[PDB]
C-alpha cells in the first residue's frame, strides 16, 4: 500500500501567519490527493480534492499544490477557525491517510 | 442534505464481535460508495474499507480477514462487522459518502471501547 507521511506532525502558529504543511507519498499517486480539516470533537471535513480543487464553502486562503509523491497545503493568514488537525488522503489503488498535522495556536 | 448517522455497541469485551450501522439519508445507496474510517483516541484516521454502489467491496489489506462490510439498499443502511476484537480496536468509527475521489459527507462517528 502507498503510505503518506505528513510534516510537521504539529506546528504552533499565530493568527495572521501563513503556513505550509506537506504530504509525501511512498509511491506516485498521480494527483489523487484530498485534504481534510478536523476540529476537536467533530468529524473530518473535506477542504481540497484532486490536489488543487477547493470544496464548496472553503475560503480561498487555502491552497493545495503538488504532483508525483510531493503535495502541499498552504494556509494564508491563519484565522482562529483554522486551528485543528489536517489530514491528506490518496485514492491511487487502496486509499490511505497520512498521520495528520496538528495546528495549534501560539 | 445527505445525512449519515452511526450507531454501535459502546463498550464490548475483547474477542467478541462488533457490528456498526451507518444509516444514510438524502441519497441512494446504489449511486454512491460508503467508506468506513476509524480513529484511535489521540491518533490519526485509518481507512478500513468501502462498499461501492454496485455492492463490490474493498478492504484495508491488513485488516481484511477480520472485517466484513455489507449494506441493505432497501433500508439505506451500511454495516461494519469486526470479529475477534483487540483492545487496540478502540476508536471512533465513521462512515462517509464517496463521490469521485473524495469523502464529501461524514457521519459524526460512534465510539467503541474494547474493555474486559
Amino acid at each position: 500500500d502507498i503510505v503518506l507521511t505528513q510534516s510537521p506532525a504539529s506546528l504552533s502558529a499565530s493568527v495572521g501567519e501563513t503556513v505550509t504543511i506537506t504530504c509525501r507519498a511512498s509511491g506516485n499517486i498521480h494527483n489523487y490527493l484530498a485534504w481534510y480539516q478536523q476540529k476537536q470533537g467533530k468529524s473530518p471535513q473535506l477542504l481540497v480534492y484532486y490536489t488543487t480543487t477547493l470544496a464548496d464553502g472553503v475560503p480561498s486562503r487555502f491552497s493545495g499544490s503538488g504532483s508525483g509523491t510531493q503535495y502541499s497545503l498552504k494556509i494564508n493568514s491563519l484565522q482562529p477557525d483554522d486551528f485543528g488537525s489536517y489530514y491528506c488522503q490518496h485514492f491511487w489503488s487502496t486509499p490511505t491517510f497520512g498521520g495528520g498535522t496538528k495546528l495549534e495556536i501560539k | 442534505q445527505v445525512q449519515l448517522q452511526e450507531s454501535g455497541p459502546g463498550l464490548v469485551a475483547p474477542s467478541q464481535s462488533l457490528s456498526i450501522t451507518c444509516t444514510v439519508s438524502g441519497f441512494s445507496l446504489t449511486g454512491y460508495g460508503v467508506n468506513w474510517v476509524r480513529q484511535p483516541p489521540g491518533k490519526g484516521l485509518e481507512w478500513l474499507g468501502m462498499i461501492w454502489g454496485d455492492g463490490n467491496t474493498d478492504y484495508n489489506s491488513a485488516l481484511k480477514s477480520r472485517l466484513s462490510i455489507s449494506k441493505d439498499n432497501s433500508k439505506s443502511q451500511v454495516f461494519l462487522k469486526m470479529n475477534s476484537l483487540h483492545t487496540d480496536d478502540t476508536a471512533r468509527y465513521y462512515c462517509a459518502r464517496e463521490r469521485d475521489y473524495r469523502l464529501d459527507y461524514w457521519g459524526q462517528g460512534t465510539t467503541v471501547t474494547v474493555s474486559s
